[PDB]
């Protein structure tokens, strides 16, 4: 490695010594990617081993299995596990790829050349350069677009994806007409984030998701092609800072925002995160409890469970009035043009809807760090914390910390570009050249 | 003088009226220096309007010399606003007097210190001698890289 | 004056296990319950008493505690 | 559960997720052996 | 008139803050 | 008092660490910090003695007033209710 | 030699080891 | 043939442990990339073979 | 020059009594609107139906409250998470009855504090000093955002936010402890530790520096080393001041994160019924008395 | 419990790898 | 109330436009020394 005297960075800033070493940085990045896929494979195998297919996927603390299920592997209608082999093959494949990536990372980190500028001009960059960076960005944008189009291809020309809005419960459907209309796709972006409008978290049908992925894949491929053959415009040069720490700052800010968005989507959305796998959302649990009480007392005109909305729709009464924007596959059939349909609430309630509502009622998203499901005043009876709560909390924390990272690194990047990272000049400081404050 | 007691209070870090008079003196001194630089620039331009190119060049060079150190502009300039235009005038005046290498070096310094108006450089006639040296175009493309790589895209479209 | 030589690690490698085993035997043999009076898991509720004991006295505390502790 | 062919190797899987946490400790012990030069 | 005296005290505090901000003595 | 003490600790640490000189004489510029806090918040410290004495003074006064309050509670003398509201 | 630092270290340490052994033994029992 | 599959998987575990404990100590050592330039490389091939050895058997398990 | 030129020079001018950067352009009107509406609502505002059951709660000064009990009631429960501007209510009276001012104030105040955090960096860059005071300020603003914004999002209603008052703050804290075991949570423990350590280190640093006064950092370091047996730490003043900055900031970050996690119903430790006896008879512990208090608070908190 | 014993021995074997590598590099005289 | 809506939208748009143009106005950081 290197010491403090020859670099100026202490041990607790050791990685900062790799800014000007291309090969070392590449090796470190590859090793970290190997770590990521190692965790993916190991966790997949661990969750596969500790899996009881008879019970729902959310009663036991599974996180990656819901993902592989909603991709549509080994899932029958209603969420039953047909088989558990694809999960195993995914885990082992990720583990082997991790071994490969780790070997590459260690090799590039401590065998290969420190700087790739001389021997290999193609894989040679200087942060100050403004064209090679765009080339790299274009290559990686092409990779991301290829990944998105791979998802679309899987959902359109393979076994398909688990559509949870299929009649009679969710089922593995093959999308045959994704919505490519630009208006409906970008309406999600231009949508409000308050109340009934949930921004991109409000997406419901799988057709819109697939169409949006088509749009994003083609846009990313075109953007990569553009960036490979282009140099930033003069205003872009004047507005940004061109150094490694600045690029890291931009990435940190973007990834923190994405972490917040993922937290919100995991907590609220229930289509890309089907309730059969991740469990019911909080609003879903409350609405299901209200519906279950209503039907139980009906089989025993509002029926002491209905109420008028602030805008004038039939909604479930009680405190559940706050969760009156919820839409679910087991509740939409009973919905009418103006709120709930009284005639449909009185008849045509299939047993599967009642069973699903009862199941969701007892598994509301409540829990504790001690892993004791229920309210904070309840005794130790059952251990259950919903995967939705874990995902939301973890990714909110990560998003906040990465936003703090953007703040720190952007400040340091601007200071270093201006030449303030060391300190005050001690001979000609700006304050001594200023009129005294009145 | 008062610099001694300003250093004395600075060694302790108590601010006070000792720093205030030094601060005011520095502020007024820099203001009058900037005014003097502006009037020297005007005089140099006036003398350049009727030949006398060497005198104007000397005046502009003296203007460059009297530059504040560690300047921080209100808009984060890090350089005096007159500095870039005086550097460009150095480049122009030298270019009209041959010695193309140092002239393009001064132009490079001017573009480093700002002066984003690259079109003026291309359309300028006084820099015509600089057009002879390809190093002018080299420095320009180092500081103004065309956005579209036309040759690569044409070659790819050909195949 | 730090001295982490082998002499230290061999002189202190006999008494420390002795102390650990002494503590383990102190807990296991049951002397911990006898010395400190902590009730055993099968003595919290006796035959005559089936609720949390109450002191409700100051100068009679000794023999009252002895009586309500099952001894 | 795991397939029967890989059933006896289930205990090893039970420790697999923890190794990535150990790598930061490995970095720390490497720096300590280097004596934080 | 309790609201009146509460408001008067709060406005007095705000005025003291404003005067301290804008009418501080020079160093 | 306690929250103000925490605030003072954070402000002083961040301000000293962000006005250092590049390297008897002080290790940071008091003038720059004073200018910054005068143009951001409205008021700023100008004497090191006063700043550090204020840091000392705030938590001690807060805790002493809390102790007086607990002494009052010891005799059940409570600020429990507002008779007009009741 | 029975220096003051030796006395302090041993007085802090010996009960710590005894208590750690006791607590491990407590871990052994049911609860 | 689950028995031979398990035996081969134990061999894979052993060779993987040997590789992971040997590669860093033969790389970081001075001129360690030379003396074993093929030798260690050969082992990797074996490792690769081994996983495919436990691949095909899975189709016949 | 153009009018835009003079406007830009005045805005970015560093000679103003209070610096108003490009961030300040949004900070000033937002904070001014927030404080104006807050003052007007606190002094005089009709009772707010905080629960949406036609049982209004009054918090204004002219409706009976004194300074301690006065507050700006958070918006109604019928609104939920809906955006409620002054121009979507049926009437101004209806807007007041549903607690719109709370939403207006909280939105403008959050925007203002974010722009203030930006302005700190802007003026730090202008003066030529290292820009990390904004990072230190990021902790109280994060805590305020978690109190006012993230918790309503997790709970699904703005009515769960902190009321803009004193007695409202106490009610929010008590209800929060009832619903979530705030005290028995590691992140609140680190928050308390951070606050207490901040006060302790502030007092210690102030005392040491004001006592080492000449008519000497070495003398203070020697005294501290002889006092608390710490002979090999805090020899460098820069490291000492960095530790002073770091401790409370990290504590507040962690307590804000704990708040945000509880917003998604992830409460603290629940050591209820943990200690048992032979034949399965529960033996009470202190956590059980804490549970009894929480149960009382939760029972009395509800209204139907 | 054979399963627990195997788990513990596998854990110690897998965790001792890194310290073994760093010790070997320190003793032999590697780039460390 | 629509007039109030338009007024608020105009004010917010004006302030945001001023903010964006102001940050676009300034020049990038540069080290005069080296
Ligand atoms: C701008 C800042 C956020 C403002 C909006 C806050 C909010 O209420 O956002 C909520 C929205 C989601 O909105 C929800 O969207 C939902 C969509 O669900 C609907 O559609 C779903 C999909 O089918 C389901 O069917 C569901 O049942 C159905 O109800 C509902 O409409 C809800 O009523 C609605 O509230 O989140 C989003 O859009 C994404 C928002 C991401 C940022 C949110 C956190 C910001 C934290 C800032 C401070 C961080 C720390 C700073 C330190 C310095
Ligand atoms: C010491 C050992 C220990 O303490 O071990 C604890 C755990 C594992 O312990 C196991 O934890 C389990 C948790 O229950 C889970 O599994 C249960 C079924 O067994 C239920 O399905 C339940 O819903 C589900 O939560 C059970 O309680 C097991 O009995 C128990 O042995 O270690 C682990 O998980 C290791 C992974 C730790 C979490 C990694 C970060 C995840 C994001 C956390 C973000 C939190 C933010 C706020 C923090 C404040
Ligand atoms: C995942 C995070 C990560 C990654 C990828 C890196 C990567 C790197 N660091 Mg950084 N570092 C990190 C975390 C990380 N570090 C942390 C957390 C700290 C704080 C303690 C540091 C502190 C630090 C300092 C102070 C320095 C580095 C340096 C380096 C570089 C060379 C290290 C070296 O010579 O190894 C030598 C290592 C050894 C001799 C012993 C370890 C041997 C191997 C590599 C351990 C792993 C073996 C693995 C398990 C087996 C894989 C087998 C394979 C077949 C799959 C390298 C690019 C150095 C550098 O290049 O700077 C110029 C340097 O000076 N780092
Ligand atoms: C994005 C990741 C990435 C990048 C940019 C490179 C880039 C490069 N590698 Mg690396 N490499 C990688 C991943 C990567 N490799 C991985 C995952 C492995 C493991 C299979 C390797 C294994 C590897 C070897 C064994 C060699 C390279 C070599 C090279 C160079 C010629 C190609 C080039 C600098 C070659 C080279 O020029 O060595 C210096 C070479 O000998 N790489
Ligand atoms: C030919 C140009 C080229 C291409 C194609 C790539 C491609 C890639 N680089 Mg990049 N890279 C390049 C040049 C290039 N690089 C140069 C010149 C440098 C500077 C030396 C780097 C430096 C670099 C770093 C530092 C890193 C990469 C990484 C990666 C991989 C990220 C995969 C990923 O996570 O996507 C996610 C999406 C998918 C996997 C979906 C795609 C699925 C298939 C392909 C769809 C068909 C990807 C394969 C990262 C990595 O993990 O490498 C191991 C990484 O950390 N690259
Ligand atoms: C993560 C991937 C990525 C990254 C890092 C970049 C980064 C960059 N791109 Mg590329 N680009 C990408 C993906 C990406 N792009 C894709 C997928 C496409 C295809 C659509 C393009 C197409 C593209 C073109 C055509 C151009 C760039 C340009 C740029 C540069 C200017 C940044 C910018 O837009 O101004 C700062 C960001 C904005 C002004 C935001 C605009 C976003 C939309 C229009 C409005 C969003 C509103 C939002 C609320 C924020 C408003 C900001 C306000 C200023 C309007 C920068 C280097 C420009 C350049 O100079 O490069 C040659 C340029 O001309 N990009
Ligand atoms: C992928 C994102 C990324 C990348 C590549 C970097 C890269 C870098 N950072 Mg940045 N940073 C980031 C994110 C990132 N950082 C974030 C999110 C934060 C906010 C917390 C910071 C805060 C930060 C500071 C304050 C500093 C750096 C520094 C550095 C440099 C040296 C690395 C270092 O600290 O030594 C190697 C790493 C360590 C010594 C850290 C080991 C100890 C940590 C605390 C372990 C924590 C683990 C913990 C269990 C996580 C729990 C999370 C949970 C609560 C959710 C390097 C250029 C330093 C520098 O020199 O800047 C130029 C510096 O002073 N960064
Ligand atoms: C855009 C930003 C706008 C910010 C507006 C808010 C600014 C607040 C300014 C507060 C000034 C307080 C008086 C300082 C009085 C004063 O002149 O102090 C001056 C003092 C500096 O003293 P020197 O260093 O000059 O002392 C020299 C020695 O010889 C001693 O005199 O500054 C401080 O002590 C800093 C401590 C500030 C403490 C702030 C406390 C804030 C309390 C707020 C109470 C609110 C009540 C609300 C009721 C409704
Ligand atoms: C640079 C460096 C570093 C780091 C490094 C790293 C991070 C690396 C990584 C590496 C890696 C990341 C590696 C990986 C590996 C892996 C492997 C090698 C794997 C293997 C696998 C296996 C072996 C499996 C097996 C199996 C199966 C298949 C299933 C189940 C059963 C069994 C278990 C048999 C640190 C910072 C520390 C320090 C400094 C130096
Ligand atoms: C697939 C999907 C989808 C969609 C998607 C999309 C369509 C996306 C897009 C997205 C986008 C389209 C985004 C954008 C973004 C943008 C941004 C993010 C921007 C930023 C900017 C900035 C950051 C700037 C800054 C600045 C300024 C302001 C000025 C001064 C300078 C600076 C640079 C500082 C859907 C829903 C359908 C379905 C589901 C999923
Ligand atoms: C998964 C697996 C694998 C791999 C493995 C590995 C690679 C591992 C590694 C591991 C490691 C790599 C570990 C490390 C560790 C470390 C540790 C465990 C530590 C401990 C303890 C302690 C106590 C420490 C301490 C310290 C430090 C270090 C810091 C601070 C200072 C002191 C000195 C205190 C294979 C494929 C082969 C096979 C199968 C299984
Ligand atoms: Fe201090």
């Amino acid at each position: 490695g290197r010491d403090q005297e020859t670099t100026g960075f202490a041990w607790w800033s050791g990685n900062a010594r790799l800014i000007n070493l291309s090969g070392k940085l590449l090796g470190a990045h590859v090793a970290h990617a190997g770590l990521i896929v190692f965790w993916a494979g190991a966790m997949n195998l661990f969750e596969v081993s500790h899996f009881v297919p008879e019970k729902p996927m959310y009663e036991q603390g599974l996180i990656l299995l819901p993902h592989i299920a909603t991709l549509g592997y080994g899932v029958g209608p209603g969420g039953e596990i047909i088989d558990t082999f694809p999960y195993f093959v995914s885990g082992v494949l990720h583990l082997i790829s991790s071994a490969v990536l780790g070997f590459g990372g260690v090799y590039h980190s401590l065998i290969g050349p420190e700087t790739l500028e001389e021997s290999y001009p193609f894989f040679g960059y200087v942060w100050k350069d403004k064209n090679k960076m765009t080339n790299i960005l274009g290559y990686h944008l092409i990779m991301l677009g290829l990944g998105a189009w791979l998802l679309v291809w899987k959902a359109m020309y393979f076994g398909g994806v688990y559509d949870t809005w299929a009649p009679g419960g969710g089922d593995v459907r093959v999308i045959t007409n994704p919505t490519t209309n630009a208006a409906v796709i970008f309406g999600y972006l231009v949508k409000s984030p308050f109340g009934g409008d949930g921004w991109i978290c409000s997406v419901d049908n799988m057709e819109d998701i697939i169409g949006g992925h088509i749009w994003i894949g083609t846009l990313e491929i075109l953007g990569g092609i553009w960036h490979i053959y282009t140099t930033p415009w003069p205003w872009a040069r004047r507005a940004f800072v061109w150094s490694g720490e600045a690029y890291l700052s931009y990435s940190l800010g973007a990834i923190g925002v994405m972490g917040f968005i993922a937290c919100c989507m995991s907590w609220f959305n229930n289509t890309a995160y089907p309730s059969e796998f991740y469990g019911p959302t909080g609003p879903e649990a409350s609405q299901s409890q209200a519906f279950t009480f209503l039907v139980r007392d009906q089989r025993l005109g509002l029926g002491k469970y209905l109420m008028r909305s602030p805008t004038g729709e039939i909604i479930f009464g009680g405190e559940t009035m706050r969760f009156w924007d919820f839409r679910g596959p087991w509740l939409e059939p009973l919905r009418g043009p103006n709120g709930l349909d009284l005639n449909k609430l009185k008849n045509d309630i299939q047993p599967w809807q009642e069973r699903r509502a009862a199941e969701y009622m007892t598994h509301a998203p409540l829990g504790s760090l001690n892993s004791v499901g229920g309210v904070a005043t309840e005794i130790n009876a059952v251990n259950f914390v919903s995967p939705r709560s874990w995902l939301a909390c973890s990714h909110f924390c990560l998003g906040f910390f990465f936003f703090i990272g953007h703040l720190w690194h952007a400040g340091r990047a601007r200071a270093a570009a201006a030449g303030f990272e060391k300190g005050i000049d001690r001979f000609d400081e700006p304050v001594l050249s200023m009129r005294p404050l009145d | 003088a008062a610099e001694k007691q300003w250093k004395k209070e600075r060694a302790g870090g108590n601010y006070g009226a000792g720093t205030k008079e030094i601060q005011a003196r520095n502020y007024v001194q820099r203001k009058e220096n900037e005014r003097k630089r502006r009037e020297m620039f005007d005089d140099a331009l006036a003398k350049f309007k009727e030949n006398d190119i060497q005198g104007a060049l000397v005046e502009f060079e003296n203007i460059i010399a009297m530059e504040p150190r560690n300047f921080v502009g209100d808009n984060f300039s890090r350089n005096t606003p007159i500095y870039k235009v005086t550097q460009y005038n150095i480049a122009c005046c030298y270019s009209m007097l041959d010695q193309v290498e140092e002239a393009i070096k001064s132009l490079d310094a001017a573009m480093l210190s700002g002066f984003d108006n690259y079109d003026q450089i291309r359309r300028d006639k006084n820099l015509s001698k600089a057009r002879a040296n390809p190093k002018f175009q080299a420095v320009l493309d180092k500081y103004d890289e065309p956005v579209v790589n036309w040759n690569a895209v044409k070659a790819t479209f050909g195949a | 004056d730090i001295l982490t030589s082998i002499r230290y690690w061999v002189i202190h490698s006999i008494t420390v296990p002795a102390l650990f085993i002494a503590g383990w035997l102190f807990v296991s043999t049951g002397l911990a319950y006898d010395v400190f009076g902590t009730p055993r898991p099968n003595e919290y509720f006796t035959e005559d008493r089936q609720e949390a004991p109450l002191i409700t006295d100051r100068f009679n505390a000794l023999e009252q505690v002895k009586k309500l502790s099952g001894n | 559960k795991l397939p029967e062919a890989y059933a006896p190797f289930a205990p090893i899987v039970d420790v697999l997720p923890v190794i990535p946490v150990f790598f930061i400790l490995l970095a720390f012990v490497w720096q300590a052996a280097v004596s934080f030069r | 008139m309790e609201a009146l005296v509460y408001t008067f005290l709060l406005v007095g505090t705000l005025g003291i803050i404003f005067f301290s901000i804008f009418f501080r003595d020079p160093p | 008092g306690v929250l103000g003490a925490a605030l003072l600790c954070a402000i002083h640490g961040a301000t000293v660490e962000n006005t250092l000189f590049e390297d008897a004489e002080e290790t940071y510029s008091m003038v720059t910090a004073n200018r910054f806090w005068s143009q951001i918040f409205g008021v700023a410290f100008s004497n090191k003695r006063w700043l550090h004495f204020f840091m000392l003074l705030v938590p001690v006064t807060g805790l002493w007033m809390s102790a007086i309050g607990v002494v009052g509670l010891a005799l059940n003398l409570r600020a429990y209710d507002f008779v007009s509201q009741e | 030699i029975f220096t003051v630092r030796w006395l302090a270290i041993h007085g802090i340490a010996v009960p710590t080891i005894f208590f750690l052994g006791a607590i491990t033994a407590m871990q052994f029992i049911q609860r | 043939m689950t028995s031979i599959l398990q035996v081969a998987l134990l061999a894979l575990i052993f060779v993987s442990f040997a590789l992971v404990v040997g590669v860093p100590v033969v790389f970081a050592t001075p001129n360690g990339w030379t003396d074993n330039k093929g030798a260690v490389f050969s082992g990797l091939s074996l490792w690769l073979l081994l996983v495919f050895v436990v691949g095909i058997l899975n189709s016949f398990v | 020059s153009s009018l835009w030129a003079r406007f830009c020079e005045w805005i970015t001018s560093t000679e103003n009594r209070l610096y108003i950067g490009w961030f300040g352009v949004i900070m000033i009107p937002c904070l001014l609107t927030a404080t104006s509406v807050f003052i007007i609502a606190f002094i005089a505002a009709p009772p707010v139906d905080i629960d949406g059951i036609r049982e209004p709660v009054s918090g204004s000064l002219l409706y009976g409250n004194n300074i301690i009990t006065g507050a700006v009631i958070p918006t109604s429960n019928a609104i939920g998470l809906h955006f409620y501007p002054i121009w979507e209510a049926a009437s101004l009276d209806e807007w007041l009855y549903n607690g719109g001012p709370y939403q207006l104030i909280v939105c403008h105040f959050l925007l203002g504090v974010y722009c203030y955090m930006g302005r700190e960096w802007e003026l730090s860059f202008r003066l030529g000093m290292r820009p990390w005071i904004a990072v230190a300020y990021s902790a109280p603003v994060a805590a305020a955002s978690a109190v006012f914004l993230v918790y309503p999002i997790g709970q699904g209603s703005f009515s769960d936010g902190m009321p803009l008052g004193i007695s409202g703050t106490f009610n929010f804290m008590i209800v929060f402890q009832a619903e979530h075991n705030i005290l028995m949570h590691p992140f609140h423990m680190l928050g308390v530790a951070g606050v207490f350590g901040g006060s302790l280190f502030s007092a210690m640093h102030g005392s040491l520096v004001t006592s080492s006064l000449i008519r000497n950092i070495v003398a203070a370091h020697g005294y501290f080393g002889r006092l608390i047996f710490q002979y090999a730490s805090f020899n460098n003043s820069r490291s000492l001041h960095f530790f002073l900055a770091a401790w409370p900031v990290i504590g507040i970050w962690f307590t804000a994160l704990g708040l945000s996690t509880m917003a998604f119903n992830l409460n603290g430790f629940n050591f209820n019924q943990s200690v048992v006896d032979s034949q399965g008879r529960v033996l009470n512990t202190w956590a059980d008395i804490i549970n009894r208090a929480n149960l009382g608070m939760e029972v009395m908190h509800e209204r139907n | 419990n054979i399963e627990l014993a195997l788990t513990l021995v596998s854990l110690v074997l897998v965790v001792s790898a890194g310290p073994l590598v760093v010790v070997l590099l320190s003793a032999r005289g590697g780039n460390l | 109330m629509l007039t109030l809506k338009i007024f608020v939208y105009t004010v917010v748009t004006f302030f945001v436009c001023l903010f964006i143009f102001g940050f676009l106005s300034n020049d990038p950081a540069r080290n005069p020394g080296k």
